[PDB]
């Protein structure tokens, strides 16, 4: 099975630059490469396929180069319908490998997230569950760590994150972590913490809570 | 290399 | 223009069978080789399988799927088959129904929108929803947090809106996350002013269809 390589796995840029995304083989596939675009909710889009053939009705930005085991598709100048995903496709050989993507997302400045904690409610605890919700909102770059602590002690295997799309009008990330105790281990314990680390902040921000305490 | 059919 | 329409998609238990359709239209069906793409919740594309033109005596499997889906077509009917057996959960995708470009290529041109294949043993129950309270220590004159917790239902998906849709601004509603259980769970927030928590009502409502589960909850500081 032929290997696709898409690099970089996001591409952060502003409107009117250009773009390259690079796609590898693990061996020679000839200039049997198709590009797709994909936004969110929709089929993909075919591109440019089989040796760098743009489609008729493909804006003349989007352009196919390469062969062999190295492509590049290249838009020439970013225009607001383009940030969204792309992915190769090999079709010189079965099965047909695809990469896993490179989303072009739009560049900003850099934005800290405020950052919220928030106890299980009584009525999850009087289920027999514990939730612990920690907030990330509004930030950018989307890259973000978040660590729980209970009683100083860090985490490891019981939280699960979300996050937003790109936000429409400030182009910011939000991010949900979960961290899920049974009532007995929530109980048991007395300092909630989330620490959160952003390129926007100078040093890691915590928000904590005591359980038992307005 | 090219190790499928399309048109039979 | 060329229309692609899958059909047949829906919730089924692991060990189960599925049988999706896809009906063509603005091309010679017969013409051209045919293809099926999976994409599973949050990942990308992956070919399934290949069908020739015309007859479709020769046909091709990825190997995740080889010995339990086949893929046939009618062409008197402008239709696609893929008969799914002996389901599993890895096998929970957006199934589409794509045509190969070429006379000598199943790369695709034209997709379908796709239709969803959702393989559980889960049997459907409507989420609690839990308040995220807005924090004691919410700054004076600044800005405050709060949301809704939804949490352990299935299948998806579930709705949320605030006030009654009335309230959009600052609100993040987050995709939802399947956990260990079989069971979703997605939480929704919003940031409002400080100052208004005390006199503002904040209600999130909950729709989930599936079960007929609508709770309108409010969210208000926890008193003590």
């Amino acid at each position: 099975d032929i290997v696709l390589t898409q690099s970089p796995a996001t591409l952060s840029l502003s409107p009117g630059e250009r773009a390259t995304l690079s796609c590898m083989t693990s061996t020679d596939i000839d200039d049997d490469m198709n590009w797709y675009q994909q936004k969110p909710g929709q089929a993909p889009r075919l591109l440019i396929s089989e040796g760098n053939t743009l489609r008729p009705g493909v804006p003349a930005r989007f352009s196919g180069s390469g062969s062999g085991t190295d492509f590049t598709l290249t838009i020439s100048s970013l225009e607001p319908e383009d940030f969204a995903v792309y992915y190769c496709l090999q079709s010189f050989n079965v099965p047909l490998t695809f990469g896993q993507g490179t989303k072009v997302e739009i560049k900003r400045t850099v934005a800290a997230p405020s950052v919220f904690i928030f106890p299980p409610s009584d009525s999850q605890l009087k289920s027999g569950t514990a939730s612990v919700v920690c907030l990330l909102n509004n930030f950018y770059p989307r890259e973000a760590k978040v660590q729980w602590k209970v009683d100083n002690a860090l985490q490891s295997g019981n939280s699960q994150e979300s996050v937003t799309e790109q936000d429409s009008k400030d182009s910011t990330y939000s991010l949900s972590s979960t961290l899920t105790l049974s009532k007995a281990d929530y109980e048991k314990h007395k300092v909630y913490a989330c620490e959160v680390t952003h390129q926007g902040l100078s040093s890691p921000v915590t928000k904590s809570f005591n359980r038992g305490e307005c | 290399k090219g190790n499928y059919v399309v048109t039979s | 223009e060329v229309q692609l329409v899958e059909s047949g998609g829906g919730l089924v238990q692991p060990g189960g069978s599925l049988r999706l359709s896809c009906v063509t239209s603005g091309f010679t069906f017969r013409k051209f080789g045919m293809s099926w793409v999976r994409q599973a919740p949050g990942k990308g594309l992956e070919w399934v399988a290949s069908i020739s033109t015309p007859r479709g005596s020769t046909t091709y499997y990825s190997d995740s799927v080889k010995g339990r889906f086949t893929i046939s077509r009618d062409n008197s009917k402008n239709t696609l088959y893929l008969q799914m057996n002996s389901l599993r959960a890895e096998d929970t995708a957006v199934y589409y129904c794509t045509r190969g470009y070429s006379s000598t290529s199943y790369a695709m041109d034209y997709w379908g929108q796709g239709t969803l294949v959702t393989v559980s043993s889960a049997s459907t129950k409507g989420p609690s929803v839990f308040p995220l309270a807005p924090s004691s220590k919410s700054t004076s004159g600044g800005t405050a947090a709060l949301g809704c917790l939804v949490k352990d239902y299935f299948p998806e998906p579930v709705t949320v809106s605030w006030n009654s849709g009335a309230l959009t601004s600052g609100v993040h509603t987050f995709p939802a996350v399947l956990q260990s259980s079989g069971l979703y769970s997605l939480s929704s927030v919003v940031t409002v002013p400080s100052s208004s928590l005390g006199t503002q009502t904040y209600i999130c409502n909950v729709n989930h269809k599936p079960s007929n589960t609508k709770v309108d909850k409010k969210v208000e500081p926890k008193s003590c």
